[PDB]
């Protein structure tokens, strides 16, 4: 199955508890540190040994994180380990942020341009995107010399291409016919 | 990143046991088939040595284990 | 050391044991407080063994304690067995009382 199909129940349970107790910020840090720690090459190896029991894998991961996990977050790691799903931690953190972003009415937007775009232009783009998405947009600008001009915006599955590269492809498709 | 020096310092104290590429551990036993963890260097059709002078042959080299 | 029943599906029962006390293949196990014996068929890993019951499963529950006997099913042999009726485990099923056995042998050879 897709890792997203298996991490949905755990991400939803952690989000409902964090929301009901007003701990939304705390759990973003706990899940983020568990995700990062579970992917380091010595922890990645310890979480695959055949002689360790589920409780020892959970305890080892709890001791490494230490103070970056409250009592509820420790009960959650013990639950994920007992159900044999510690490989889902990076995906659980990713899905928890999606639920939190839609709760706070915010959207993460990726932007690529031919040349560096100034703060005035970034805010001008953000204003329009916020109006159509009816969400607080957070832009992540980046450079791509492949484009000969313009910008390409992407927010989830929505893709708006204003780059002259895309315009040159449309011109080609209309003349090759 | 999220890996603080404290977190990095704690990870170095873990009792992570190193496995040689020529060694493995029996995970399950059933109907004449033995599944083994490790054996990173074993070749398809190679002979495997178990305790008490018993021998097996590696036939399934899967991503996480060897079926002998 | 003792294990605990974790799953029951038909005649097949799964029992979980401490990782340093897992019973051998064909070893006989006894369920605490119930007159039922189990024979280990496979070692599934993670301290779990799969077994078949040598009695009715109507009285079984998840979480019941299970004891390892240290050997395969052992039955009485020799002259004492003549003129007697026995079950799979070697118990007398006639009303003539206990068998005057002097030796017991494992059924696997």
């Amino acid at each position: 199955a897709e890792l997203t199909t298996l991490a949905r129940p755990y991400a939803k349970a952690a989000f409902e508890y964090a929301q009901a107790h007003q701990q939304l910020a705390d759990w973003s840090a706990a899940l983020g540190v568990l995700a990062a720690v579970s992917q380091d090459d010595t922890v990645r190896q310890l979480l695959k040994e055949p002689q360790l029991t589920s409780s020892a894998k959970a305890q080892s991961l709890i001791d490494v994180c230490g103070d970056k996990l409250n009592a509820p977050a420790q009960n959650f790691v013990r639950t994920v380990a007992e159900n044999k799903r510690l490989e889902l931690l990076p995906t659980i953190a990713e899905m928890y942020e999606q639920l939190k972003a839609e709760q706070e009415k915010s959207v993460e937007v990726e932007v690529t341009s031919a040349f560096t775009l100034s703060k005035e232009q970034q805010d001008k783009l953000a204003k329009a995107l916020s109006a159509r998405l009816s969400r607080e947009v957070r832009l992540h600008a980046s450079e791509d010399a492949s484009l000969i001009g313009g910008v390409i915006i992407r927010a989830g599955d929505l893709v708006i291409d204003g780059s002259v590269r895309g315009k040159l492809a449309k011109l080609a498709e209309a003349l090759k016919s | 990143s999220e890996i603080s020096e404290i977190i990095k310092g704690r990870i170095e104290k873990l009792d992570v046991a190193s496995q040689a590429r020529n060694e493995g551990t029996i995970v399950s036993v059933s109907d004449g088939i033995v599944r083994i963890y490790g054996l990173a260097d074993v070749m398809y059709g190679e002979m495997i040595e178990f305790p008490g002078g018993v021998y097996g042959m590696a036939l399934n080299l899967e991503q996480d284990s060897v079926g002998a | 050391s003792s294990g605990r029943i974790v799953q029951i599906i038909g005649a097949v029962i799964d029992v979980e044991f401490p990782r340093d006390a897992v019973p051998s293949i064909y070893e006989a196990l006894k369920v605490q407080g119930v007159e039922t014996t189990l024979e280990v068929q496979q070692q599934l890993g993670d301290g779990v063994v799969r077994s078949i019951a040598m009695g009715s499963t109507e009285g079984l529950k998840r979480g019941l304690n299970v004891d390892s006997t240290g050997a395969a099913i052992s039955v009485p042999v020799g002259k004492a067995t003549l003129g007697r009726i026995m079950d799979v485990l070697g118990n007398p099923i006639d009303e003539a009382g206990p068998i005057g056995e002097e030796e017991r042998w494992g059924i696997h050879r």
